[PDB]
């Protein structure tokens, strides 16, 4: 009963925003840390960020610095990831992934 | 509607002394030694309850020297305690107890540490518990409270990981249960399931407290004839838990960093406790005691020819340390040599009882046929603390009315 | 002008008993626990003042055993305290409290530290706070004073991140405002705005200290009928807080350097607090007080129908360790276990009161017009404590004319 919807499929022309959203992962008193992962048909997988519901903390990757946001709404929730200029490049399957209750190695629930 | 028992007992001049002789108990600190079915060592540490069962023998069927005192119709005889002397035989001390696997991260009483929470973080690390003193004496046995896991639940509905619900269970206390130490009345067994948040002497039992509140609010009192406590501790060291936070401290409390840092330390904070000093002008022990007045109703009256005394004594826990050589090289190495941990409780329980008989009119055996009615059915005019367990003491055959003939009839002579 | 109850309230000889059986209070001792709007488990700490309202039923429309005692005219009656016993249920134990982002520097107790000041300094810091004992009865609620963000201003004109004006505040103690700690009595929340200079259980709120000068000194003295007291501490470490220091040591008091150095140090000290030994001769609990003398006016005449009871016990502060088990990996594994913070509070409350008459003259009703005129507006000859927080003990239903069926009475017979 732990699994985690997303915001579904989009095609956008170059050069606008788009916005993910995830769900079930991030409430209040549980405190989860929610990561992000782009799935490149080529670079496998990249990890984008680690935020943490409740506190709201946020760590990004230097290379995705500029281009991936993170925002978390600690009502119900979260978490969306919003992706500015888009290229030819971000075109890849992202993944919404929580350990149970924190840490970074950890993805046994995946969106 | 209740009376105390000075208005349906009379008093008498008779008096016996009955002495248990010296009692000792040797085994392991930490816990019992089962090889390979059933123990061959039990485990007795300072930190348990000595609760003694003394049976006395029934004065209705005793041999005194004239029957002319009473009628074997319409009146019936029963012990009444007056005097108690709870020797200890060994030297003041103190014992510690440990954890090869603790559930101790960083020491918070100082500084540090950055960020190293990995897979196990357990350190073997060793203490001395809070020191604790009390002995307690009634025709009933004591009361003990302590927080175990509770029944579900309040509020619904779901698990899993949670937070137990805590309930204040009142129990009985049995001879070998473990007192508080400096973590508290709880059953360590139910509330804390990683077997590594406190020292291994209890983390699998439970410690249990007096509940002197409800055994002082008993109607008959039965159970509190008089008590006496000390109890004394302080923090020495601080440390917090590793593992994840259950309840995160609230957004509000805490402004986030920061760079680096960004995760939350350990905010779940335990402190060790330390008996401090143990001084001979601090014991409550080898000294007689004189129940001239009684708190409850019951004013030393041990129904049923039987009396309960408990005891905690934490000043005399040294643990002896035993070394065995298996081999002798010709250099020192520490393969040829087990160590073993031993403890040892020295006792000698004294008493010296009064003589009482009851006229027992209609009224007297309608207010005896309440409260305990078996007092009724043993007088001729099963037992449901079979499934507990008391240190068995046996004062038939050890009633004396020669008081000078012992210590504590000569103190009694000499005294009240 | 003001003149002591004795002169206007006749004594008589009925006495009653009421017990408020056992209170139990069980929450979280660092913060409340909100999911997702309102409290689940509340924040229960020791170093909380327990506030009881007793509520007491209207002698007027009491069911009294004959109604000759007084004249529905003319005259009116009003309870008054004269025994008094709060239980406490709880082992004697320390608690800690800490803060995972505590602004401390270096340890400024030995020595050190060159030159490190830089973003974030804040460490996990634990530890135990200062031991304090009391409590008070009256009819009226206690006064607690505090220093917090004083009017501004004293002295003219701008702004900003200055020192903030201080201004000691007396108000209302209500149940759960904190005691002093190691800190002084302060509003943290606005004095402190870093959120990180006092641990997480007081970093957001006001620690209140009792106004003793102010409750003495009021003309009726409806807030003190006695009190007891007993506070403790020493210096267990030192350090100095990271950031500016708003006030630098005078160009008079140091001799710049160094080569190096040339910056001078954090001089902003502070020391953690520890309450020292907790010990059984140290309770001021747990043992009756019999008011013969009050120190107001007010000699012990519960004004109202009812009775503030305040109380603060630290010793029985031990904090709880839970640790519940979300899985059960194959070896040890941090992340497979939740660690949380519980803690406890055991009370019962126990009175005995004192039945009064008081003759209505011209005079007496004039005296009482003044003070409170509530009193004669409920005699038939809105409330404005809505607004606080007690903890409402409704001892209505539970008084008893049999003394000597419970332990209070039965220590009021046998004394006084």
């Amino acid at each position: 009963e732990v699994q985690l919807q997303q915001s579904g499929a989009e095609v956008v022309r170059s050069g606008a925003s788009v916005k993910l959203s995830c769900t079930a992962s991030g409430f209040n008193i549980k405190d989860y840390a929610i990561h992000w992962v782009k799935q490149r048909p080529e670079k496998g997988l990249e990890w984008i960020g680690a935020i943490d519901p409740e506190y709201g903390d946020t760590e990004y990757v230097p290379k995705f610095q500029g281009k991936a946001t993170m925002t978390a709404d600690t009502s119900s929730n979260t978490a969306y990831l919003q992706l500015s200029s888009l290229t030819s490049e971000d075109t890849a399957v992202y993944y919404c992934n929580a350990g149970h209750d924190y840490d970074r190695g950890r993805f046994p629930y995946w969106g | 509607k209740v009376v105390a028992t000075d208005a349906y007992v009379t008093r008498t001049n008779i008096f016996y002394h009955a002495s248990s002789s010296r009692l000792l108990a040797v085994g392991h600190p930490y816990f019992s030694i089962k090889r390979a079915n059933k123990t061959v060592v039990p485990k007795v540490s300072g930190y348990q309850y000595r609760v003694f069962k003394v049976v006395l023998p029934d004065p209705n069927k005793f041999a005194l020297p004239d029957s002319s005192l009473f009628d074997p119709t319409t009146q019936r005889l029963v012990w009444a305690c007056t005097g108690l002397e709870v020797g200890r035989g060994q030297p003041l001390g103190v014992g510690v107890s440990g954890h090869p696997f603790l559930n101790k991260y960083d020491d918070v009483e100082n500084s540090g540490s950055g960020g190293n929470p990995g897979q196990d973080n357990r350190v073997n690390v060793g203490m001395d518990y809070k020191q604790t003193q009390l002995c307690m004496v009634g025709c009933a046995p004591p009361l003990g409270e302590h927080w175990g896991k509770g029944k579900q639940c309040t509020n619904t509905p779901v698990q899993a990981g949670d937070c137990p619900p805590l309930e204040l269970i009142t129990s009985v206390i049995q001879d070998g249960d473990m007192v508080d130490t400096g973590f508290g009345a709880m059953n360590f067994a139910d509330l804390q399931t990683n077997k590594s948040d406190v020292p291994i002497d209890i983390c699998g039992t439970t410690c249990k407290y007096p509940d002197y509140l409800q055994m002082a609010a008993d109607p008959y009192g039965d159970r509190l004839f008089f008590f006496l406590r000390k109890e004394q501790m302080f923090a020495r060291h601080f440390f917090n838990r590793a593992g994840e936070v259950g309840e995160p401290v609230p957004d509000t409390l805490i402004i986030k960093g920061s760079g680096n840092r960004t995760s939350v330390g350990s905010s779940i904070y335990v402190n060790t406790p330390s008996g401090s000093l143990v001084s001979s002008e601090a014991q409550l022990f080898n000294k007689p005691y004189w129940l001239q007045k009684a708190q409850g109703h019951n004013n030393g009256i041990c129904w049923g020819n039987q009396l309960f005394v408990t005891v905690v004594d934490t000043t005399r826990s040294t643990n002896m340390t035993l070394c065995a050589s298996v081999t002798t090289s010709s250099t020192y190495t520490n393969s040829d040599y087990k160590e073993y941990m031993r403890h040892v409780e020295e006792y000698d329980l004294q008493f010296i009882f009064q003589l009482c008989s009851i006229t027992l009119s209609a009224e007297v055996v309608a207010y005896i046929h309440t409260m305990n009615p078996s007092v009724l059915e043993d007088w001729n005019f099963p037992d449901p603390y079979k499934n507990l367990s008391f240190w068995e003491v046996n004062l038939k055959e050890k009633f004396s009315s020669e008081l000078d003939q012992y210590p504590l009839g000569r103190k009694f002579l000499l005294q009240s």
